């Protein structure tokens, strides 16, 4: 006699999922909710490439440490990348003031142009712009210095009051860095700048700081018992910046006219940089997902899945596989 | 749980490949598996919607998680770490439990669909067939392929066969 | 899902205005809709409780979200932003999914209530009436308004009518 | 023959809701969980009005910039409000130290009394309290200055050591602000204070700072090449504050005895202030609700619903509407 | 909800102490309560798993929540407070609602188990017994202790008794 | 006739739970998910005891305030504990620089050894290491001073340039603290150090700071109109630290070679310390649990349950109790 039975699917599948009531339940079909694969590459975030410093850090890079000139500086970037051997920084020892804030502010720019605010040949007719070099910042075997700064020293036996202004006619803000030098001894002070007891003064519409050299022996670093502190400010469009000095000023040469973007970050890894787009970047590599969770890395840049500690988040679509 | 899958219908059919829920007939003309495409499709649409709900509701904004602090900024470094770590603990727990809960529900959803389908058929036939159980119905009349296809698409004519069935039922 | 609403009872009654679930009779004395007030009320209380649970469990404290940072505090500005944004992503996802989940459940809850009420009636009458389906029962006896009101309040006397029904049932 | 049918409600309604399994599902009754309406007004938070600065910012307000005296200062407030044209601040250019922490500390006060800590007529018998005015802070067309500070300048050709103490007998903490003046040139320094090479010293039980003028030309701001930095401290009850100076001190005149409340905030908007109560305030306007979520604004003040990105959170109460 | 517990089986048995769900028989040889150990155990395992899922999915890391800020760090003090307070609100809400949801589900789970067990029995016996309701079945034949134990472990022989029952049924 | 009934359990129980649909539902069995009990004791975290300062704070403790020598200093600890009467700190008034960061860095150490970097008897042959005591830091009724620092004053009528180095040969970092003294008046300055107008300079490979005394009358604290500021740095292994001074230096005597652990914290309470293990510590007492939530205290240290505002979180295991 004739029959008609009611029933359900079963198959090949060995996909398991977990439920509140039961673990390791085998199901016909299932879909994964956790991204755990990355491409092993540092890619272009929202279509724009990162700045790759390689041999240097940001300090070395914006100051123009001699080892960083083989880099080429783009005119925009989405995030910055240093490597674990990015050890070329401030070759002359000292304090880089508000450095961490500086790195955050440069982390993304939409426009970046280096330019000679105070041209070497023309700006310093009463001081010596050619000496002012050190074994701490060696170039081609010979004593050198930062590219974007000049260490002004006395001419003959004379350091007359120095006075120099720059008006920002660039229509974007311009980042200006300078440095101040603290000699080891009064003999060194006088060797370089003639007058002991000097001052440096720097000012904009919103900034004003006076600096006095602090002459003493520090512990030797890269053979220096002296020290050099590096400072920086951002001159707004239309504003000007003015320098005044009776010695000890490491004056700017290059500056940078920039347009900041918006909180990006700096990634430190040896993962290689590639041509690829992504919307989510980790130091291990990039993530290409629409899935809401990931377990690759907690420190991401972009529109990222939420980092979780899970190893498996598998969602049943089909039904219990019973044969 | 609705008592059908892994229950009063104790096994699945590897042989039914064209869908999730369906039938297996046997008459004088032959026999075979055939999915119910309306109810299978209905479920696919709804499960799909569930998967997309869980994925597409996640709001993601542009953010750079990493921060760098100098050696005299331990305290805000640790504040930052507390934030990262707090978010990790929340997302991990919710994600883990979301999935556990939704899987229990998805499985039950299918159980329900299979049960409803058994009941759909039972209430068409009634006493024109016998409930063997294990999800089978054993007819008291000759059910040709047109008859079968009529029960499957819900247009089964009880009157047509009701008398042929009654006389056969009494033995 | 319980197979009743939008299922084996394929439509709703715009004409039944005094509640959520109920009956529609038809005898010699007339016909009409009438809600089951006990089971309707029971549900209102419970749904109300659900709504209030979702609302009143939210802990609210006094807080000033906004902070202001100077131009050399970008890093803690961004820390702060990460916090605000992290909380936005969490609440948005949970709120969205909570609602999606609770709505599936609320709808199913009603399906269940309607099904339980059909079953309540079926098990009073038994063979004293015929299960047409679509949620109707077709009596094998004269069910006057007192009789109806007895089924509705669960005090239906099977014995009373069991013989009148039996003789009518056979033809 | 007689029948009895079982069934369910249906109606007018077009309310839809979403479920995990299905979108756009029409239901008989439904309730909304997301507040999306605000009253377009800045109201009184927990019954107490905000401080509305209008033309000035907090800096201008607490210092007594001449454009802010047409304001009236309440003795308590729940939060502060600035507008986007709140540009009257420190009319004499300089640095306002720990300004942001100051604004956070004044954001809510339960008690605030301005009072003349160092009365003008009596406190400075050996210095000139009447000159000491500038084109940077103009009053009625003529040169003026802050109301709550005096710029003490020399009397005749003499600035004798100045020395003044105040003991806090107010039983609440009192906020004392002062300023220090850095002239353009040694000529200016000597015009105002006679002695070049001066110092100012300020101290409490927990505070102690020495200040020396830094004399140099800054870029002109409101016609000033000089600068003036503003400082502040909170003298705790019973403690005292002492000033000592051979020049360059802008002394306090008014101070404020206050009781801080508890983290409120400052809202910056041009949304108008009104008489209305609320328990939750946004810069766009206030929110009157007991619903747990809102999508009006993320930066709120009060006991607020949680800000979400949703456009719709509608919760089914009734059943599937089928006719 | 499945309509069994606090429903068509209107009460519990204080006298059944060896498990959660079971039977009460009565024949010529005696009478008494006896849990169904298979289905009771099955449930314990699953509920246990639920409890452990809720507990053991919580990721806990070593952390020192407290931070200390000087009198010029009010802003980051308040930031820190906003973080602590934000986490409190989130956990409180999720925890409160997690429990509310899981309890509704646990209770329904038991309802289902009791219903499935009634149905398991009903579909073995069929017309060999009468459905009194309140969860009882009243045999139309002599059901000895071996017979009972056969229904309880699902191996009940319908044929054996089907004729003894049929003649007895007609009164 | 014979019968067989199907049914469910009921019992003694009065446990209630809540559901979304219904409150106060009585159930057969139930389990609690919220830890609300603590042991009222401050215990050893992961087997290792905290540092209990009792009478003193961290400042008093690492400087060697005379009231803190009755403490015994362990060589490792898991977290620090102060009481609400921990008022013995810097007995000579002044500023303790980066104090909060210091407390955070000492909160947990795995190794801690105090040692005499600059031995009293041998290190200062041209200065007076014996005078240099004060009524602000009294010992046995008589005038005293910190234990871990020496207040060097002139010998006879002479304070020659002081110059002293220490090389870190300890293989861990060593924490060195020193102080600088600001006299009340030039008479006091000259009484102690002979020369008015002095400087102190301190330096490592990464640190360099010059200090000048600021001579003036502050409000009396512990009978002092002068002040003394306390500084600290961490000398890394192999590096050295150097002091140079013409007066006003409170020189180190003891230093600490330490190994920092990892973010622990300091708890401030009068709850007594006991021999007890725990994995979760609050200021009220310790928590022994594997439950995921707790309502005892929000500020915890260890692997802790999440703090919630709930009073009851009870999870149904059994079924509805109906008799
Ligand atoms: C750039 O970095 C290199 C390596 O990071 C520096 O050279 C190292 O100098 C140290 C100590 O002076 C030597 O002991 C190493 O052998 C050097 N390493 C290498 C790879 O050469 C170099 O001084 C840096 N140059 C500048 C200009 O900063
Ligand atoms: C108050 O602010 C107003 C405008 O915000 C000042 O007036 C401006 O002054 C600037 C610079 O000195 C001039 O370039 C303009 O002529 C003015 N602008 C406008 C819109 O009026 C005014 O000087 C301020 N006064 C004080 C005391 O702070
Ligand atoms: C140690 O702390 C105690 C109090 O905790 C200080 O004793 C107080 O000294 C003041 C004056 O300096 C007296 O007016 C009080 O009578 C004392 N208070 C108590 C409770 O006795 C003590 O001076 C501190 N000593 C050191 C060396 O730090
Ligand atoms: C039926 C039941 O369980 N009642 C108890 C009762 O002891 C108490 O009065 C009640 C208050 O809501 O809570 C519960
Ligand atoms: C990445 O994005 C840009 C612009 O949005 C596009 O022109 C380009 O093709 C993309 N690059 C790659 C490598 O896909
Ligand atoms: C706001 O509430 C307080 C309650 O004390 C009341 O005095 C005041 O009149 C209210 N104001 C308005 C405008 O409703
Ligand atoms: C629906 O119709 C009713 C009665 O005709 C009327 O009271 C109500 O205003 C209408 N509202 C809607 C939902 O259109
Ligand atoms: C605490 O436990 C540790 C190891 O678990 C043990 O060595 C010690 O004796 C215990 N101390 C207590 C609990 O008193």
């Amino acid at each position: 006699s004739d029959t008609l039975c009611i029933g359900y699917h079963a198959n090949n599948s060995t996909d398991t999922v977990d439920t509140v009531l039961e673990k390791n339940v085998t199901v016909t079909h299932s879909v994964n909710l956790l991204e755990d694969k990355h491409n092993g590459k540092l890619c272009k975030l929202r279509g724009v490439a990162p700045l790759h410093l390689g041999k240097c850090n940001i300090a070395g890079w914006i100051l123009g440490n001699p080892e960083c000139e083989s880099l080429s500086t783009a005119s925009s970037w989405s995030y910055i990348v240093e490597t674990s051997s990015s050890d070329n920084g401030t070759c002359y020892p000292g304090d880089f003031i508000d450095y961490e804030e500086l790195r955050e502010q440069l982390s993304s720019v939409s426009s970046f142009e280096r330019f000679e605010i105070f041209p070497k040949t023309s700006s310093w007719p009463n001081h010596d712009s050619n000496k002012g070099v050190t074994a701490a910042c060696p170039h081609a075997g010979a004593k050198g210095f930062y590219k974007n700064l000049i260490w002004l020293v006395k001419k003959g036996n004379s350091y007359p009051k120095l006075s120099k202004s720059y008006i920002n006619d660039k229509g974007k803000e311009v980042l200006v860095l300078w440095g101040i030098h603290h000699p080891s001894t009064t003999a060194d002070q006088q060797s370089l700048y003639q007058n002991a007891d000097t001052y440096v003064f720097v000012g904009t519409s919103r900034y004003s700081k006076k600096f006095k050299p602090e002459i003493a022996i520090r512990p030797k670093v890269r053979d220096q018992e002296g020290r050099m502190n590096y400072y920086w400010t951002l001159v707004e469009p239309g504003d000007k910046i003015t320098f005044e000095a009776t010695g000890n000023l490491v004056v700017p040469r290059y500056a940078f006219a920039m347009e900041r973007n918006a909180g990006s970050g700096i990634i430190i890894s040896d993962t290689p940089v590639h041509d690829c787009n992504t919307t989510c970047q980790t130091p291990k590599g990039a993530i290409n997902t629409s899935l809401p969770f990931q377990n690759i890395h907690p420190i991401t840049i972009g529109k990222c899945p939420k980092y979780v500690k899970s190893t498996k988040l598998r969602l049943a679509t089909g039904l219990r596989n019973v044969p | 749980l609705f008592g059908a899958i892994a229950g009063f219908i104790e096994g699945g059919w590897t042989g039914m490949v064209d869908g999730w829920y369906g039938y297996h007939h046997q008459n004088e003309q032959g026999s075979g598996y055939a999915a119910d495409l309306k109810s299978t499709q209905n479920a696919i649409d709804k499960i799909t919607n569930k998967v997309n709900s869980v994925i597409e509701k996640m709001n993601t904004q542009f953010t750079a998680v990493g921060k760098e602090f100098n050696h005299l900024e331990k305290r805000i470094e640790n504040l930052n770490k507390k934030v990262d770590d707090g978010f990790l603990d929340i997302w991990t727990y919710n994600a883990e439990l979301l999935v556990l809960l939704e899987n229990e529900r998805t499985l039950d959803y299918h159980d329900s669909n299979v049960k409803n389908l058994y009941e759909k058929v039972r209430n068409q036939l009634k006493n024109n067939a016998k409930e063997i159980g294990n999800g089978c119905f054993e007819f008291y009349h000759k059910c040709d392929n047109t008859c079968m296809e009529s029960v499957k698409n819900g247009t089964y004519d009880y009157p047509k066969y009701s008398e042929e069935a009654k006389l056969n039922r009494e033995e």
